[PDB]
């Protein structure tokens, strides 16, 4: 796009990750205002309209909120308080042709300083005397249309840094575009809380037996409990468990007779057990009866 | 004219929750069983929404197209259009001038002309064939369920029990009045509507649907709804309760009748 | 928020090596840039070497190519400037600088950073 | 949510004029009390004007009282403030001040009198 | 405030030599970026050469490498322009650039080459 037609263009109802943005190594002048630059892929905002150009690398650093200059006040402003990132990266092998790249014109001058993010567009020329332009060019008539001279010879400085516009505004909105959410592999056969795609809750993730119809993406059971899920990565049924728990049974025999103690552990298999109580938690008396010489089942 | 009733068709999953060989009770905007449906054919009327949309249509070839959504379906209020055709769906709302008379030796397009205000637009992938569709919009969202089957006879809709999926829920959210089905030979379609009512479904170990009673039709359906079960034992059961309503709502009140001196203080020459 | 100390500095013959370090403590998880400043007498400051803390790509100079190299340590919370094959025109003031908000190359004081102290280094 | 933004600043002489506006987002403005606050460089930071939630009563500093003119309008969600009787002591960042559950601070715009 | 005027040109012939003048007032030339441009007659306008700020790059045209000459006095605050092995396709109207806030575009002087 250009300058004096960069269209304020709706992008919408998709997602774009920014995790690619970093790894690529080309970028000049990356700059995120308002929210950090790591913290972009994993929280978004609404209003989600974008912008580009390839601004000249001069004055890059005058795109800046509170700082005006030349590109701040007849091409392009940030206002103040600014959410989103400004992306600058080199753009010397392509949009650089022999003789000079004449295919971006711009908005030399203008009457009076831009409102912020107003996409600017003029047919007429600029006025600074009394004498009125009588359509011939004449001493006073000062074309704005002139012409960024962008030729392979140009340093980084002369050279177009590629920005492109972010923006996150705020308005009463759903939104639209947002960057990717991460995800953590998938575990089997242990007690965990999980985080699907919608669902959570704390089972034992095992391997299933039965399958679906392609149209389902959970399952439950009588009495409204959930018992099936499938994977949303490599689409795999999976049937769920509820965890560990329930009672320690330990013998007393009475006061006045005897002393010691054994340990019963009801509706668990005892094999996973000085995980299941703090055995590491607690006294080395309470540790030796979470295991011992003799297992009866 | 041309009114055919149903034998139990037309049963929707209401959410994706699978269910294997329990019985639920669910309340959702359904059809009642053996409700009259129209019959057309040349024609293409006109028709209110009305609530839920619940369509059937028997086919050999592909003389129906699409169908056309809106209010007033003029340049002041835009209108949903979806138009099938030989490789893709074609689903947007604009703002639309449609036609007086819109039909569409391969080709003809004389349905619109209007491009003006354009706001949402969405492609997707497409008498022997039967297509069951479910036209409904709640709340902004508007929901298709579908299941093709075969059926080869030319006289009605035939029996059976099927189920529909859902497909597409899309973020509309305009209003809806009328909708208007669209054509390009002769065939027919079925349009009936919705009605809030409250089911019983059956599920299979897999869990569809492979039976249901409806909970106002007879009262051995409302014994099974009550009972919760499809075989109901030899005894008497109680389901609900009933009460006489009132009617006249009738006003008495004392005579009033006591005549304060105001006609003296209405009526004077002199006050 | 964000404090760097600099040391690692002093007085080297003409064709030695040195290696500055800029120890950082206070939001550590924030840093997403890191860059080495240099002041010369007679000139302003400039910007020498580039390091980003995310991807740990690396972005040097004209002047310093072939000869400078930064590395980061997190472990430590330390980078590291290993200045080898030393001139007597690379006798400056150098300073360790810390980003929050991305990464801009080349390196400008006119943006928001937070400043180390800054050490001497003598080439002759 | 809730983010303040500034707008309209500029360099004025002595006397001149200027309006600003602080454009308000995710909360409406008719049930929050309203403020400005300046930061002269080398001076702390100073209120400036205030109305109130329901919109009825107006206040000002001391200086800055007969001078000062704080509108509102509650159907573009922007509170603006109007410049008369520029003095160079009123060289500060003039930043709109908001209590919606906690006070949210934006960024300012400089407005300088020379 | 800022000014650019450009004197020293002239008519050579087809290998001449000249040098051009650009006189600078309101800034100094050692903290901003100021380039060189001319119109030919029936051409557009473009770029001639340019001094960066911190002057240790000088940069040239593609039509014009190895053979112009660009340098500045950072006393005197003029830019100079040195022409050798001239062409007649250089016969064009030559402007001095700099962008300080404003661009600022002078006068022009006349280097014809026939
Ligand atoms: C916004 C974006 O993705 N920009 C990329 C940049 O990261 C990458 O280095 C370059 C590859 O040539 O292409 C462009
Ligand atoms: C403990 O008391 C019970 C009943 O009082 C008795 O049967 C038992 O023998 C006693 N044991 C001892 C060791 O005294
Ligand atoms: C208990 O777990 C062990 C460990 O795999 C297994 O071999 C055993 O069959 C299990 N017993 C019961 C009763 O689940
Ligand atoms: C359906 O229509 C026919 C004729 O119009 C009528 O006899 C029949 O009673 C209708 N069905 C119901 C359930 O009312
Ligand atoms: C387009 O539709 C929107 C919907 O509200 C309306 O506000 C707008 O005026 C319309 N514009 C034109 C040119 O019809
Ligand atoms: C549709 O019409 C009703 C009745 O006038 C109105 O309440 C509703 O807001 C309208 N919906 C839209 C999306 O305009
Ligand atoms: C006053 O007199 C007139 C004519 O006799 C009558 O129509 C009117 O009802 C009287 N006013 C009242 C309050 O009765």
């Amino acid at each position: 796009a250009s300058v004096y037609a960069w269209n304020r263009k709706r992008i919408s109802n998709c997602v774009a990750d920014y995790s690619v943005l970093y790894n690529s190594a080309s970028f000049s002048t990356f700059k995120c205002y308002g929210v950090s630059p790591t913290k972009l892929n994993d929280l978004c905002f609404t209003n989600v309209y974008a912008d580009s150009f390839v601004i000249r690398g001069d004055e890059v650093r005058q795109i800046a909120p509170g700082q005006t200059g030349k590109i701040a006040d007849y091409n392009y402003k940030l206002p103040d308080d600014f959410t989103g990132c400004v992306i600058a990266w080199n753009s010397n092998n392509l949009d650089s042709k022999v003789g000079g790249n004449y295919n971006y014109l711009y908005r030399l001058f203008r009457k009076s300083n831009l409102k912020p993010f107003e996409r600017d567009i003029s047919t007429e020329i600029y006025q600074a005397g009394s004498t009125p332009c009588n359509g011939v060019e004449g001493f006073n008539c000062y074309f704005p249309l002139q012409s960024y001279g962008f030729q392979p010879t140009n340093g980084v400085g002369y050279q177009p840094y590629r920005v492109v516009v972010l923006s996150f505004e705020l308005l009463h909105a759903p939104a639209t575009v947002c960057g990717p959410k991460k995800s953590t592999n998938l575990v089997k056969n242990k007690c965990v809380n999980f985080n699907f795609n919608g669902l959570t809750g704390t089972g034992v993730l095992t391997e299933s037996n039965k399958k679906f119809l392609p149209f389902q993406q959970f399952g439950r059971d009588i009495a409204d409990t959930t018992d099936a899920v499938r994977d949303p990565q490599t689409l795999e049924i999976l049937d769920i468990t509820p965890c560990s728990f329930g009672g320690v049974s330990v013998i007393t025999p009475g006061t006045n007779t005897s002393n010691q103690v054994a340990v019963l552990y009801q509706d668990v298999n005892c094999t996973e057990v000085p995980v299941a109580i703090h055995a590491d938690q607690l006294t080395p008396t309470w540790r030796v009866y979470s295991t011992g010489s003799n297992v009866f089942q | 004219p041309a009114y055919t009733n149903s034998f139990t068709r037309g049963v929707y999953y209401p959410d994706k929750v699978f269910r294997s060989s329990v019985l639920h009770s669910t309340q959702d905007l359904f059809l009642p069983f053996f409700s009259n449906v129209t019959w057309f054919h040349f024609d293409n009327p006109v028709l209110p929404f009305n609530d839920g949309v619940y369509f059937a249509s028997t086919e050999k070839s592909n003389i129906i197209r699409g169908w056309i959504f809106g209010t007033t379906l003029d340049s002041k209020t835009q209108s949903l259009l979806i138009v099938n055709n030989a490789t893709n769906v074609v689903i947007k709302v604009c703002e639309f001038q449609f036609c007086n008379d819109p039909f569409l030796m391969e080709s003809e397009f004389r349905v619109y002309s209007s491009a003006n205000n354009c706001t949402f637009e969405y492609v997707s992938q497409p008498f022997k064939n039967l297509r069951e569709f479910v036209f409904k919009n709640i709340d902004g969202y508007f929901k298709i369920y579908s299941k093709h089957t075969p059926i080869n006879l030319v006289r009605d809709l035939p029996q059976g029990f099927s189920a529909l999926e859902p497909l597409v829920d899309l973020p509309i959210g305009i209003n809806i009045t009328r909708f208007q089905t669209l054509l390009a030979g002769a065939a027919a379609y079925y349009v009936g509507y919705l009605q809030p009512r409250t089911f019983l479904l059956k599920y299979n170990e897999n869990g569809t649907i492979t039976d249901a009673v409806d909970c106002a039709l007879d009262p051995l359906s409302e014994t099974k709804c009550t009972l919760k079960s499809f075989t109901v034992e030899k005894g008497i059961y109680q389901t609900s309760n009933f009460r006489v309503q009132p009617t006249e709502s009738i006003v008495r009140f004392p005579n009033i009748t006591n005549l304060c001196p105001f006609g003296e203080v209405f009526n004077a020459t002199r006050f | 928020q964000v404090q760097l100390v600099e040391s690692g500095g002093g007085s080297v013959q003409a064709g030695g090596s040195l290696r500055l370090s800029c120890a950082a403590s206070g939001s550590i998880s924030s840093i997403t840039y890191l860059g080495w400043f240099r002041q010369a007498p007679g000139k302003e400051r400039e910007g020498v070497a580039a390091l980003i803390t995310v991807n740990g790509h690396t972005y040097y100079a004209d002047s310093v190519k072939g000869r400078f190299t930064v590395s980061l340590d997190n472990a430590k919370n330390t980078v590291y400037l290993q200045m080898n094959s030393l001139k007597p025109e690379d006798t400056a003031l150098y300073y360790c600088a810390a980003a929050a908000w991305g990464y801009a190359w080349p390196l400008h004081q006119d943006d928001y950073w937070y400043w180390g102290q800054g050490t001497q280094v003598t080439v002759s | 949510q809730v983010q303040l933004v500034e707008s309209g600043g500029g360099l004025v002489q002595a006397g001149g004029s200027l309006r600003l506006s602080c454009a308000a987002s995710g909360f409406p403005v008719k049930n929050f009390e309203m403020e400005w606050y300046r930061k002269a460089p080398g001076k702390e930071r100073e209120w400036v004007a205030a109305i109130q939630s329901g919109g009825v009563e107006t206040y000002y500093a001391d200086s800055v009282k007969g001078r000062f003119t704080i509108s509102r309008d509650n159907a573009k969600n922007t509170v603006y403030l109007q410049m008369n009787s520029l003095k160079p002591e009123d060289t500060a960042v003039y930043y709109c001040f908001v209590y919606v559950g906690r006070s949210y601070i934006g960024q300012g715009t400089q407005v300088t009198v020379s």
